[PDB]
């Protein structure tokens, strides 16, 4: 009886297609969920995306002359709607297919078994809001450490902990430990509640979404906190859904230090660089050598038949002389995470964890023998070293 | 390499 | 008695390092084909790499304190360059190691078996000069239509013709052939030759190398011209060589068409985005309709599977009306290469090929029914049609 | 498609 057609602006349709496109399955076992679905009403465009793990789903502006539903072949319609001309969009639903016109161009896509596509989650009770640039920012500074396919389910995801206004972010792969705190504007003050998000999806979620200033968390209230089963994430008219992990995120806390026997605190870039350069000579066998002394870092690498490379750094060094080894690789993605000017390393042992923060003020002021209290800090970038011959 | 825990 | 021992500009360094590493294989049959040849004397290095087939050699400024050549793996070689510091670059060679220090950052690598080295190739005689840029361009130009290694050799390269002052490239995959002529400088009196250079080799040349304003070809002189078994190539300090193909390239000529029963002349960028909107519906890339009627081109493709898109454009049209199909990537190859803001199509049958070439004036001097004479151009792109239902 | 030769 209602058939969808509608008026829509390139930009906003082709916007949202693209956000929503991203959301989509390749070639999944239930072929609507390579679908995205429009649904046209009132003045509005609803265009969404699903395939039980996430949903993405945003609104835009539509002069709407007939209302209705339609799916439609996913990344046919974000390549269309990405190569049209900055023309009105014209979509019209005829019978079984889909009139798409835009000034000269014109296609006409079949429609997909919309009766067989599942419902979009409903968005659990908005638990608080986060601004969006932090948020985002917190996701990329933990996301580095979260494991992947290669280790157990647990170590995929993304550990999330509520307490009040204050949550804190968790992730880890066996080797590294990455943990920000930032604070938040809760609708519940107390809710003390802790979930496991997949890792790729959310930093994903970070990168393409999260716009204005603003980003509301739908986790539940009050005593059902995380009892949903999902994680909903609202900004604008934008509004997407993740499933949440059942498996237990380790009791990670327990690996941080106390205290250190040795701190040393350097420029990021300068460090940064000097590792690029002498881990070129590290082969499969990846260890930068490190090698503090007086306030002279000593970078060392490589092997006989590869090559053997070093460079040393001026250091602000207190505490015990020490050498320890580290994998280049995840030592610049500590460095890249800390999104600070300087950084400082707390070390115990070359057989236990270094502490990886940005450097304060209070780090200058700290010239003696140690041991040294473990500073508190807004990011955590623990790293396990290498055993060294 | 060595673990954080195992 | 002399080991080599310079000192060079990071820049000079880094940069001839890098054109050289191109030609550099991967995992060669004999490991010292992957080290870089280097050979520091008077005033001057040179950076010289081989893998049987292609040679590059070029020859930087440099402040020798002793003379001498040494073997370094490439790859590592070009990696390190990359990552130095913008400082004076010394370099050592010390025993069976090779010391390369620049400001903080010391590398010591492993010298290669020299001795097992093979000799690069000599050049032959210079033939003539060529503008270098005309003469990429000419290259890019023709190299779109060369096969791919899967095909015959004959078509894996591109034919170089050269009669006095006058050279045509040539290349060709079965379905489309490129042509273009150009004017170059013979350094020897009628001149009449043709060879083949491997396509790939031949486009890489030119799009990393080629520097300065002109180019000087080598192939002999007098009889000899082609006979030699390589092509070279010398430009500023550069100089590369390639191994010519053994196999007889097809007589493309009785290819090309000597009068058309249409004519069709549109702006290369209007068709192309037409084009590329449109090809999204075709099953696999695999064929648009053009169907030209008075002055109106109709585009259409696809299924009733995938979708159906169709476009209308204006083009200045004259003949005999036409319905003919092609595949979308080929002819964008096609308009692409033109390098005119407007092309001319040739048409005869729906079944037999089209020639594109850039417009002229004098195509816009049509208004009968035809047949119309092939005009001479320096660049043809002739395209073999898609048969229709 | 057609080829050009063969």
């Amino acid at each position: 009886l209602t058939d969808l057609k509608v008026r829509l602006v390139r930009d906003d349709f082709a916007d949202a297609v693209a956000w929503v496109a991203r959301s989509l399955p390749s070639r999944p076992t239930v072929p609507v969920l390579a679908g995205v679905l429009l649904t046209g009403s009132d003045d509005g465009l609803t265009i969404s995306s699903f395939d039980y793990e996430v949903s993405a789903e945003v609104q835009i502006p539509a002069e709407i002359a007939a209302p209705g539903t339609v799916l439609v072949s996913g990344r046919l319609l974000s390549e269309i709607t990405r190569a049209l001309p900055n023309k009105p969009v014209d979509l019209s639903v005829e019978g079984t297919r889909v009139s798409l016109t835009c000034g000269s161009a014109r296609f006409s896509l079949p429609t997909m078994a919309v009766e067989d596509y599942p419902a979009l989650p409903e968005l659990p009770a908005e638990t608080g809001s986060v601004p969006a640039d932090l948020f985002a920012e917190a996701i990329g500074q933990v996301a580095v450490a979260a494991g992947r396919d290669d280790t157990l389910p647990m170590l995929t995801g993304i550990r999330v902990e509520i307490s009040g206004d204050r949550m804190v972010l968790a992730a880890t792969d066996r080797f590294r430990l990455a943990v920000r705190e930032l604070t938040w504007t809760t609708k519940t003050p107390d809710v003390e509640a802790a979930v496991l998000v997949p890792a790729k999806t959310l930093a994903e979620a970070a990168k393409t979404g999260l716009d204005g200033s603003e980003v509301q968390l739908a986790l539940g209230a009050g005593p059902s906190v995380g009892q949903d089963g999902l994680l909903g994430i609202r900004s604008e008219g934008k509004r997407s859904t993740t499933r949440l992990l059942d498996a237990e995120f380790p009791k990670f806390r327990q690996l941080l230090p106390t205290e250190h026997t040795a701190m040393a605190t350097i420029g990021v870039g300068e460090l940064t660089e000097a590792i690029k350069r002498v881990a070129l000579v590290a082969d499969r066998g990846a260890q930068v050598r490190m090698e503090f002394a007086d306030d002279v870092l000593h970078l060392s690498a490589g092997a006989d038949d590869v090559g053997r490379a070093e460079e040393d750094l001026p250091v602000s060094f207190s505490g015990e002389p020490l050498t320890i080894a580290f994998n280049p690789g995840y030592l610049t993605d500590g460095l890249g995470a800390l999104h600070s000017e300087r950084v400082t390393f707390g070390f115990t042992t070359p057989s236990k964890p270094a502490v990886l923060r940005p450097a304060t003020e209070a780090d200058a002021a700290l010239n003696g023998n140690g041991p040294f209290p473990a500073a508190e800090t807004d990011y955590v970038y623990l790293l396990m070293p290498v055993r060294l011959p | 390499q060595l673990p954080l825990w195992g």
